[PDB]
């Protein structure tokens, strides 16, 4: 491998790779962006929702989100407010606003280089090859992921509580399930999940850990074991990361297909039926008409997809980390 | 030596400068302008790549990324008609309705009073009827929804975006040596062999497993949302075998040679399906199957990498006789190192095929509800005899662009090539002859017609009633194809065409198509077309034998292909150059083809087209008017141009109003061609100089000082004002005509 | 060798041997896993499953997972749970496989240690006998599975009474296994058939165990040739075998495919060819599972034969001269 490698425009993305600054104003850009979906179509869903006729076949896959959390609900999925959806669509897109300044602030105005801006590497530079500073970003990263999800635990406990389609309505959880015999018991049982006390119990156990293996991984650093099996290059990362996201999605695809809690059910279609014929695919359940295919087969495949591409990317940029140059392969 | 993939790698770095410095790409234009002649030197030079390098290599390089440009825009278009029928048409409703429902993909915005153009073309739709023949295209694909065209409008959108990249990849990033190209006999194996033979077979197959089936269901009355999508019948076999018990015997027959087990969805019917009035898909089916066999056979022909196979240069070099010298030889160097050469070749064949395209796709209309659609019939007939003639006259134009540029004396010595410059003189004295004889035995027997009907002696006209003409030949060629079904084609049911004979086919009320009766009005009409091609070909080929030399004009190739004369000298030598025999013959061409397209148009409504009573009496659209009528031009002045011009000229206040409106702006473009035509550069220049003056009194004098057209772009400007008014103007009149009562 | 001949130049090697066939039992574990998801997608409940295409279900319907009384089948989870598993197995061997070819090194002299480790040669006739050995014992045990299944993991359906039945009963005495030698392909009874599997395995591993801690006798040198192209026109050989006993087994027998799951009975009809065809000429399609697992198998089988005769002629020495020389001479 030569050490001045010049990458085309369709490769182009991959010269900042080490750099520093670029590397901020790449990440918090995608960031800016995912809000901005998350706040403007909100408002989209907001316009294009009809009271009337179930709101499965309306195109919404991001309203039903916000409903799940028991969020101007009522009882069985009536739907009576629309003002705590626009404020929601109206936070996401100013937080995109700042987001998307701060993304042009470290692209162009600030320095594209970290190594002397800040002052070390603890401070706010990182380098691949050194396992020290990449724990403290994945540390940190980990501790807003926990509170993140104590959020959720907050939202069921105190603020409002999550909606249950056991009786139809917004409810408010005051018994967490502890006692981790049914957390390690939902190791088979999971994607039936029939309880919202269950899940409450479940991301407090994900939380409290979560923090815990946080604040583990800045304190230490990995072990000769970590550095004999596991790679420290960006490429190599990023595959770990692509690989991690995978997994993710196919669960998550899973849960949004067979589980009927998590999301609602009077909010979608209901049942997703895992058919396979050139690919696997949850196609849909009662033949949704009237235009076709349900928000939970939508939130389902294309996610299902997605993982099935980001595990291509894992291939990809793994068999690159490891040391496979393709270009001498098809010479060869 | 052996084909290979052989590219130099960033060939050419991409940047916007040279966007920024117009005429970059020629060494005069790159000083910049002085006079406003400049600015249309930067059009005229903008594509002629010979003149930007002399490398052969960077001007193969330039061409092949121009052609994945020109690739691009045709995708664009083709996904854009397709997007148009998807989001713009009533598509669905003619498909549940042909015979009622007049297809219409273009709605007009509600402005200025425009909206009026939205007419009701039935299925409960407002827009401009089309005549471009999408509808029964995309029936005949077996698109059944609106879905299915976005589908495939995206998909084409897609494949422009890659024509875009492959064109700039090619030619900016990875750009092929000029070895690559001179591969004639690998180009030639994998065009006929995937281009032409895997594409011929790919669409057998989705005109078996998709359009035939879907195709077999609505012309069994079956409604369009009953129809199962084109998938269930590759997923579920059953629904298949149902119309084609042939898919029940599997695979097994195609590789044990038990062909006839496929007799029922591979046919040899011949005629029209009587439910659609269009070929049957199960023919189409065997033909593009058969059609797939024969190229991916043919495309084996030329030697590659492996030894077997021919060389292009040695057939070539062996096919020379005592006539004709070396023959052949030297000719392969001419089709290799000459672009031109191949131009000419390929403008000159694919404009002949596009011409037979328009004969054989009326006689035999293809696509289901096409043969009765009188106006798309009509419109893509005109349409490809246009496009046609059109590029012969490019194919002439290249042959002498090739003459003037790229001929070398001493690879084309005793060869064909060389011969037939030896008796230029005597070829082009012969032809002028033959178009004398022509002329005055095909247009002299009109005005024969004319003064006899004039001075009241019909009995001594050129007619049925009177001196007869009868076309025997035609008549008895017409009733060999009639016969042959059951006799020289036993295993054909019905004629390959009803033009040549068997029964008058009928769908709807209307007659899909009928035995085209030939008589004298026919033998004349024919023997004018016969005139009309003779002295095009007259003008072109004396454009291309004289284009380096001539007894006037020795050294015509210093000059070049593209000057307006040698001066007044000699008597004068205005249009000596290999051009202006192009501009020549493109009015010859235009001459030709608006007869061409006006015998059909008559011949058809007359003889043809019409409505059918239910005892089995045609009542055409003119009344059988053709034989009585089209054997003087008075009947031609009436009968034709100022009888069927009622519509255009009467459509103001209705949806044809747009038709009445291009007409009259036709008929301007082509008398404003007239100024082009008959002035001259000097008078414009002098003009100019009194209007500069005015403009300089007043201190608005331009830098860029104002030029007449050069008086080649004089001509050019003319002729094509001239063809685009002419054309334009029987366009309006065809479509207002054939909209009405079509 | 030739492109087309390619994968003859790492016939010898050593780490990408290893990767070409585990990629080869990733494939097959794919197969197994996708394939399961396909027919139960494509199983319509109504209509009897032999026309249906399903050639991986009925294999599990045998097993009595999720089948009920007359082959009803209530349950499909069973059969999504086997899809998910061996799809998951061929993720992790597909995985593993790509490791060992391009990861992991392309020779094993000094990665592994020794021959005893996991390094291989074709000659030497020690750590090919240890290869043989594991692989039968695995085989064993892989037969003492399936008699796991019988014995108290839910049982075997039977086609004598039409339903998911515990064998607790295992057909010992080998006067019968032996007195099979001609009875076979007529097994009636899934007793027999789980004391055949039992007798199969304490056998396999009793082969397995021996042909670890022993090496092959000077005879086997002098009569069986220890090369590469040779032990694999063995493997081509035996392969062959098997595949048309299966095919038989699959025409003839009533009880290790149950009838109902499939069409149900074979004739051995020759023409040009020797063809398991079909019996009550099975309509609305053409050809039962039964038709497809006999044809393809004992075909395959056919191509094996000349796969082993191709191999072992080539076996004998290299044969690369003696093909090209034969006629120049
Ligand atoms: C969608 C989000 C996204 C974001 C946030 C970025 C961000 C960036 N791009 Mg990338 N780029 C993208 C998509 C994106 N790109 C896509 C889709 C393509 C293909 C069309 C490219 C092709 C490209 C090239 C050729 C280059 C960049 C470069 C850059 C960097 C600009 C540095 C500079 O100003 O000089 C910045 C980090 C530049 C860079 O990496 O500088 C070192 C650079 O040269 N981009
Ligand atoms: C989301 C992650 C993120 C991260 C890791 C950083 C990291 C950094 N920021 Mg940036 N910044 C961000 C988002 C982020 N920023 C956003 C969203 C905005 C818009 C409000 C900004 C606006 C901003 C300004 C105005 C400045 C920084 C600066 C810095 C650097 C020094 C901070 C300090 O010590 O004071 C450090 C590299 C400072 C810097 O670049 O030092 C030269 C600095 O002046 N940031
Ligand atoms: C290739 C040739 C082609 C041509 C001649 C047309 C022509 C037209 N298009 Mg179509 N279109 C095409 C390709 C084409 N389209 C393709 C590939 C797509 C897919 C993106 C579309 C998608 C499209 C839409 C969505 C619409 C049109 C509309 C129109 C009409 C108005 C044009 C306009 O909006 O000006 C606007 C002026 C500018 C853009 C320049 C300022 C006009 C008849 C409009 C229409 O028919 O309205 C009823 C319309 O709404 N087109
Ligand atoms: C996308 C960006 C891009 C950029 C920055 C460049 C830059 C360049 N190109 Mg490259 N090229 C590209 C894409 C690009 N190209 C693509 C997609 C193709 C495939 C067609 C090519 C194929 C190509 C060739 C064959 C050549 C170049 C050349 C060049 C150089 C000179 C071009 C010039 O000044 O004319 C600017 C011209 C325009 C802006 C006009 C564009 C005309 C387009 C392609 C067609 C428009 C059709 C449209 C439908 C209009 C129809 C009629 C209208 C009335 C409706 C310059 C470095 C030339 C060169 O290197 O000479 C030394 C050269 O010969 N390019
Ligand atoms: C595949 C087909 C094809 C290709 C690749 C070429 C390529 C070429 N031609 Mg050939 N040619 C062709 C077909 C083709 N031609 C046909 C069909 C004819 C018969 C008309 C000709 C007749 C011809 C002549 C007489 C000449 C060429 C020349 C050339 C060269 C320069 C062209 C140029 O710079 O245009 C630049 C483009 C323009 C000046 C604009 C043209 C616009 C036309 C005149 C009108 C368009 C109207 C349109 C149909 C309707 C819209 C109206 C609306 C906008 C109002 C170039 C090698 C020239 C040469 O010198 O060769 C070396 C040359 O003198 N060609
Ligand atoms: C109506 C308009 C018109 C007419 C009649 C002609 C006639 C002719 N053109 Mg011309 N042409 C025209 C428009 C016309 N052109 C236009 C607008 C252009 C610009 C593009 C040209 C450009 C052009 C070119 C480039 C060429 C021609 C050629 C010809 C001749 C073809 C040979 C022929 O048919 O002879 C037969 C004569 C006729 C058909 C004319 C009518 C004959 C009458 C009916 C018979 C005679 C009656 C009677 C005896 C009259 C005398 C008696 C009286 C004195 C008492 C022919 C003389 C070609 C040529 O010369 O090749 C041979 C040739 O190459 N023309
Ligand atoms: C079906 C499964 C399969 C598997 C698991 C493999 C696996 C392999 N092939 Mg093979 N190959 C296959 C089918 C397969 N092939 C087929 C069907 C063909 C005919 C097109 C080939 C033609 C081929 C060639 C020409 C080469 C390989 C090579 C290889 C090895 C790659 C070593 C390297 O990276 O350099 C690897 C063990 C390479 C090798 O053997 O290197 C020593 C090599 O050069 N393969
Ligand atoms: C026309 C028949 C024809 O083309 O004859 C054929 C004859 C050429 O005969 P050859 O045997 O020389 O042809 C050999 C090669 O040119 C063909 O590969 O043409 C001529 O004599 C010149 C053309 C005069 C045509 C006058 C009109
Ligand atoms: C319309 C359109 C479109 C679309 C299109 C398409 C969709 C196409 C496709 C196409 C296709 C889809 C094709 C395919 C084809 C295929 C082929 C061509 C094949 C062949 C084959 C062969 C040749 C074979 C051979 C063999 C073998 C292999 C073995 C045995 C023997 C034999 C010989 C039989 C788009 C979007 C672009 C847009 C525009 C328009
Ligand atoms: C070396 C080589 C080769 C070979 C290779 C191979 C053959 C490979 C394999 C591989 C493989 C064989 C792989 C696999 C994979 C798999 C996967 C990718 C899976 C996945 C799965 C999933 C995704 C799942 C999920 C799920 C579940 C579990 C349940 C629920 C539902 C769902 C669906 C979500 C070749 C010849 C090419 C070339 C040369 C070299
Ligand atoms: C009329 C005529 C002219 C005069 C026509 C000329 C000079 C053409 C000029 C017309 C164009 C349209 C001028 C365009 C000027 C500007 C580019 C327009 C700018 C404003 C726009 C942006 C609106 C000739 O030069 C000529 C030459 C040889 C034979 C016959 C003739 C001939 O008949
Ligand atoms: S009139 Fe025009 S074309 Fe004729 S010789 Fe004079 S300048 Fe040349």
């Amino acid at each position: 491998d030569n050490p001045n490698i010049k990458y085309d425009w369709w490769a182009g993305n991959a010269r900042f790779a080490n750099l520093s600054g670029l590397f901020i104003g790449a990440h918090v850009a995608q960031a800016a962006l995912t809000t901005l979906w998350a706040g403007a179509f909100t408002w989209f869903e907001i316009s294009r929702y009809k009271p009337e006729i179930p709101m499965g076949e309306q195109g919404l896959i991001l309203l039903p989100h916000l409903a799940t959390l028991g969020f101007g609900v009522g009882v069985s999925g009536q739907v009576v407010n629309t003002y705590p959806y626009f404020v929601i669509g109206a936070l996401h897109l100013i937080s995109s606003a700042v987001l998307g300044a701060g993304a042009l602030f470290h692209t162009f105005k600030g320095p594209r280089n970290l190594k002397n801006t800040t002052g070390s590497a603890r401070k706010f530079h990182f380098e691949w090859n050194d396992p020290k500073q990449l724990g403290l970003i994945l540390g940190h990263h980990l501790l807003f992921l926990g509170m993140a999800a104590l959020l959720l635990v907050g939202k069921a406990m105190f603020w409002g509580g999550l909606y249950d389609a056991t009786t139809q309505v917004v409810r408010v959880v005051n018994h967490p399930t502890l006692n981790p015999f049914v957390i390690y018991g939902y190791q088979t049982h999971f994607a039936s999940v029939n309880n919202l006390e269950d899940l409450v119990g479940g991301h407090i156990y994900v939380g409290l850990i979560l923090i815990g293996g946080g604040i583990w991984h800045i304190v230490k650093e990995p072990l000769p074991w970590a550095k004999k099996l596991l790679i420290f290059s960006g490429e190599a990362i990023l595959s770990y990361s692509l690989g991690g996201i995978a997994l993710a999605g196919f669960v998550a695809a899973y849960f949004c297909a067979v589980n009927t809690l998590a999301y609602p059910v009077e909010f979608y279609g209901a049942p997703l039926e895992l058919k396979f014929g050139v690919t696997p695919y949850f196609a849909d359940t009662v033949k949704l008409a009237d235009g076709g295919y349900s928000a939970r087969a939508w939130l389902a495949n294309a996610h299902f997809f997605l993982a099935f591409f980001f595990l291509q990317g894992h291939l990809w940029h793994a068999l690159r980390a490891i040391g496979v140059d393709f270009r001498q392969i098809e010479k060869s | 030596k052996k084909a290979r993939v052989i590219v130099d790698k960033d060939p050419v770095p991409t940047s916007f400068e040279k966007w920024a410095q117009p005429g970059h790409f020629d060494r005069t234009l790159a000083r910049g302008p002085k006079t406003t002649t400049w600015i249309w030197n930067l059009h005229a030079l903008a594509h002629d790549f010979d003149t930007h390098t002399s490398d052969l290599e960077d001007i193969s390089r330039k061409i092949f990324a121009a052609h994945f440009g020109h690739l691009a825009v045709v995708t664009i278009w083709l996904s854009g008609m397709i997007f148009h029928g998807a989001k713009f048409s009533n598509y669905e409703a003619w498909l549940s309705d042909p015979l009622n429902v007049r297809p219409s993909a273009q709605v007009v915005w509600p402005i200025v009073g425009q909206d009026i153009l939205n007419g009701d073309v039935g299925g409960g739709f407002h827009g401009i009827q089309i005549t471009s023949g999408l509808f029964q295209v995309w029936r005949g694909w077996g698109i059944t929804n609106s879905f299915q065209l976005y589908c495939t409008a995206i998909g084409g959108l897609v494949l422009a975006g890659l024509f875009l990249f492959a064109g700039w990849f090619h030619y900016h990033k990875r750009a092929p040596k000029l070895e690559w190209f001179q591969n004639v006999e690998s180009m030639l194996n994998h065009h006929l062999q995937v281009l032409l033979g895997c594409g011929s077979l790919g669409w057998a197959g989705h005109l078996i497993h998709v359009s035939a089936p879907i195709n077999k269901l609505m012309d069994a009355g079956v409604a369009v949302k009953d129809i199962p999508l084109p998938h269930e019948f590759i997923l579920n076999k059953s629904l298949l075998i149902d119309l084609f018990p042939g898919f029940a015997a599997g695979l097994t027959p195609f590789f044990t040679l038990n062909w006839g087990q496929y007799a029922d969805f591979l046919t040899f019917k011949g005629g029209l399906n009587p439910v659609t009035g269009g070929l049957w898909m199960t023919d189409i089916a065997h033909h593009h199957l058969a059609i797939a066999v024969v190229f991916i056979i043919a495309g084996h022909q030329y030697r590659t990498n492996w030894g077997i196979g021919h060389s292009i240069k040695e057939i070539l070099e062996n096919h020379k006789g005592p006539f004709t010298g070396e023959g052949h030889k030297g000719l392969y160097e001419n089709l290799t190192t000459s672009w031109h050469a191949q131009l000419a070749t390929n403008l000159a064949f694919l404009g002949s095929l596009t011409i037979i395209i328009a004969h054989h796709m009326y006689a035999m209309p293809p696509y289901p509800y096409l043969a009765t659609d009188y106006a798309t019939q009509l419109c893509i007939f005109t349409h490809h005899i246009w496009i046609g003639g059109f590029l012969i006259v490019g194919g002439a134009a290249h042959a002498a662009i090739f003459m003037v540029r790229d001929y070398d004396p001493v690879v084309n010595q005793n060869n064909v090539l060389d011969r037939v410059i030896r008796h230029r003189d005597a070829i082009i004295s012969h032809l002028n002859w033959v178009c004398i004889f022509l002329g005055f035995h095909s247009f002299g027997l009109y005005i024969h017609n004319d003064t006899m009907r004039a001075l009241g002696r019909p009995q001594d006209m050129f007619s049925d009633t009177a001196i007869q003409l009868q076309p025997v030949f035609a008549q008895w060629v017409q009733n060999l194809h009639t016969l042959a079904p059951g006799g020289t084609a036993p295993n054909a049911l019905e004629p390959v065409s009803y033009a040549f004979g068997g029964g008058v086919l009928a769908v709807g009320g209307k007659v899909a198509m009928m035995p085209i009766a030939l008589g004298t009005a026919d033998f004349l009409i024919h023997h004018i077309h016969a005139f009309t091609i003779h002295v095009t070909v007259l003008i072109l080929l004396k454009g291309v034998l004289f284009a380096r030399s001539s007894r006037l004009i020795p050294d015509k190739a210093n000059l070049g292909f593209r000057f307006p004369c040698d001066g007044p000298g000699r008597g004068g030598t205005c249009q000596v150059s290999g051009w202006d025999h192009v501009f020549l013959g493109l009015f010859w061409m235009y001459n030709s083809l608006s007869i061409v397209i006006f015998h059909f148009s008559w011949k058809m409504q007359s003889d043809v087209w019409g409505t059918v009573d239910a005892a089995g009496n045609v009542s055409h659209i003119t009344g059988g008017n053709f034989a009585q009528s089209a054997i003087t031009i008075n009947g031609w002045l009436r009968d034709f141009l100022w009888a069927q011009a009622s519509q255009v000229i009467n459509s103001y206040g209705s949806a044809l109003s747009a038709y009445g409106l291009m007409f009259l702006g036709a008929h301007f473009v082509w008398a404003f061609s007239l100024m082009f035509l008959f002035s001259g550069r000097g008078y414009w220049q002098e003009l100019i100089e009194s209007i500069v003056w005015a403009h300089n009194k007043l201190k608005v004098a331009p830098a860029i000082q104002p030029r007449a057209l050069s008086i080649t772009q004089g001509r050019a400007v003319g002729v094509a004002h001239y063809l685009l008014g002419g054309i334009a103007t029987t366009w309006a009149f065809f479509h207002a005509h054939i909209l009405s009562v079509g």
